[PDB]
């Protein structure tokens, strides 16, 4: 299974991360499959009138099989709108890219591309790769229209945080937009500004590594490729079935029509109709059940979009390893790609710790964070990033005498009012 | 209307196939021959093969 780990638990000990690292992780979802339709009259009978008059004896079989495929063919567009049409106005970013050193130039639209794709969208459209009364119908949105919405969502996110999701887009300097998203993961905003140059480089490097990841191997894109393959596979099989005799004397209907008396033909052809019709009913059942699976994935993508792009996640591991900071969409064949951006705690240190401190009889508790000691001094610290500060009457609150709390310890809680009154 | 079995139809797009969806198919004539076939040479043979 994996490497074993006895976690070094003891009631007096805690580990706090002294440092952190930004990560970016790719996630890929199917959203809509190849729209198809069949003229069953043409497929079954090859436009023999003789055969068509036998097909009337089965009544409303052909019409309902064409109805079901037309129903699937509509909802493939609706799935695509549910994912991408979540932004009501086409935002675009001002020309100067002074996002505090963060460098989106890989994922923004590239002005060189005539279809207005980003650099990484233009990888995805390359890593992913019929004619007998069957048809394919093209999608309602062109791949350029999808690339417009995956610009608008990206420009809105860079310029205005959650606000364009909640209401109208409100500008905020991008450094501050990260500062509030940092408070969102319970790491205090001063940690961001005090480290900003390091943060922008840890982010920009990870975008750099995604170019390599999606250039160097196709292996991840298999999850979209399968939707193309399966529909090509089904259509190829549905055609090769026309070679099946079905216990008639030939697969070529013109043989029976040329060689036989009506009395014999109206037996032979009725085997072919029975066979071909059951062959089509098999395909239509497969498409209904396959469409139900793709629609479940489209609704998951629509949720990922509304929660992890338009907002910030408080749902652990809904949007990648680490605590969630932000996410970006990129458009892809039959699907969508997310670039989640996340915070990961990166360098433990051990500390001795206590649930409370007793002063002069008063039991003090931290207002936020944990009481820790390096061995001689007692500090409050914020939980997810080490920042030792002296325990004091303004970073604490009091409840009762010492005795109630298990394992309480003694240190003076310093009182910042006093030297002013000493003036 | 016939394709939907309804005298009234809503705003939309509807598939159909009826008008002859392929152009002018039509079939006639054969390759040629030189004689009447020799059946009488067998059918009125004097005595048949073993
Ligand atoms: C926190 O971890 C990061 C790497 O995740 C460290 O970043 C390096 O910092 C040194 C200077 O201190 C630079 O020479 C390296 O180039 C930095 N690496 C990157 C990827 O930018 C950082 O030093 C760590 N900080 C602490 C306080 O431990
Ligand atoms: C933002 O990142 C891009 C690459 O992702 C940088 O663009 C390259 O810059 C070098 C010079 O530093 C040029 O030789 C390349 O031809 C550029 N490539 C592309 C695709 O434009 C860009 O310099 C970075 N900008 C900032 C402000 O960090
Ligand atoms: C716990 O942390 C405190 C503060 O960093 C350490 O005490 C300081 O030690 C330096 C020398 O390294 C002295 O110059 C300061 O005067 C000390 N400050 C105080 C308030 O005493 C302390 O040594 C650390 N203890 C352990 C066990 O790591
Ligand atoms: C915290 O300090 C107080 C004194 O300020 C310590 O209280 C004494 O504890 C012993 C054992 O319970 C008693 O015999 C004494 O009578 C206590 N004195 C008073 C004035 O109450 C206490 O033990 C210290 N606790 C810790 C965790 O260090
Ligand atoms: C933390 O302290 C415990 C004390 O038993 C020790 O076993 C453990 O190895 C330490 N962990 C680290 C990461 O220093
Ligand atoms: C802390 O746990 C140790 C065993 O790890 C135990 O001996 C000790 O009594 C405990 N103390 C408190 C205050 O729970
Ligand atoms: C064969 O001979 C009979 C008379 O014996 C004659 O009526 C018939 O037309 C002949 N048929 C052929 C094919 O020669």
């Amino acid at each position: 299974l994996g490497a074993e780990n006895s976690v070094a638990y003891s009631n007096n000990s805690i580990a706090i991360p002294t440092n952190f690292t930004i990560s970016v992780t790719t996630e890929i979802l199917p959203v809509s499959m190849t729209k198809t339709s069949v003229d069953c009259t043409m497929y079954i009978c090859g436009d023999s009138t003789e055969c068509s008059n036998l097909l009337l004896q089965y009544g409303s079989f052909c019409t309902q099989l064409n109805r079901a495929l037309t129903g699937i063919a509509v909802e493939q567009d609706k799935n695509t709108q549910e994912v991408f049409a979540q932004v009501k106005q086409i935002y675009k970013t001002p020309p100067i890219k002074d996002f505090g050193g963060f460098n989106f130039s890989q994922i923004l639209p590239d002005p060189s591309k005539p279809s207005k794709r980003s650099f990484i969208e233009d990888l995805l459209f390359n890593k992913v790769t019929k004619f007998n009364g069957l048809t394919v119908l093209p999608p309602l949105l062109t791949d350029e229209m999808i690339a417009q919405y995956t610009s608008a969502l990206l420009a809105g996110t860079i310029t205005s945080g959650w606000t364009f999701g909640a209401g109208a887009a409100l500008q905020i300097p991008f450094a501050m937009q990260m500062a509030y998203r940092f408070n969102g993961i319970g790491v205090t905003q001063n940690v961001l500004y005090e480290n900003q140059k390091l943060i922008a480089n840890q982010f920009n490097s990870a975008i750099g590594k995604i170019q390599d990841s999606l250039s160097s191997t196709a292996s991840a894109l298999g999850k979209l490729q399968n939707v193309v393959n399966q529909n090509a596979q089904a259509l190829n099989t549905l055609v090769k079935q026309l070679s099946s005799n079905f216990g008639a004397i030939s697969s070529v209907l013109n043989d029976i029509l040329s060689r036989l008396d009506k009395v014999e033909a109206e037996v032979q052809i009725d085997r072919l109709i029975t066979g071909r019709l059951q062959s089509l009913q098999t395909y239509v059942t497969q498409q209904l059940i396959r469409a139900a699976e793709i629609r479940a994935s489209a609704n998951l993508a629509a949720t990922k979009m509304s929660e992890c792009v338009l907002g910030q996640s408080k749902r652990v591991d809904f949007c990648g390893k680490g605590y969630h900071l932000m996410s970006f969409p990129q458009s892809a064949p039959h699907g969508v790609v997310f670039l989640h951006v996340t915070y990961v705690p990166a360098q433990e240190k051990n500390f001795t710790t206590a649930p409370a401190i007793c002063h002069d009889g008063k039991a003090h508790f931290p207002r936020e964070g944990v009481f820790v000691s390096n061995g001689t001094h007692w500090f409050v610290t914020q939980r997810n990033f080490y920042e030792p500060q002296i325990i004091t009457t303004d970073n604490t609150f009091v409840s009762g005498n010492c005795d109630v709390v298990i394992g309480i310890v003694n240190n003076t809680v310093y009182d910042p009012l006093q030297p002013e009154l000493d003036s | 209307k016939c394709t939907l079995k309804s005298f009234t139809v809503e705003k939309g797009i509807y598939q159909t196939s009826n008008f002859r969806v392929q152009p002018t198919e039509s079939i006639v004539r054969f390759p040629n021959i030189t004689n009447l076939c020799p059946f009488g040479e067998v059918f009125n043979a004097t005595r048949f093969a073993s």
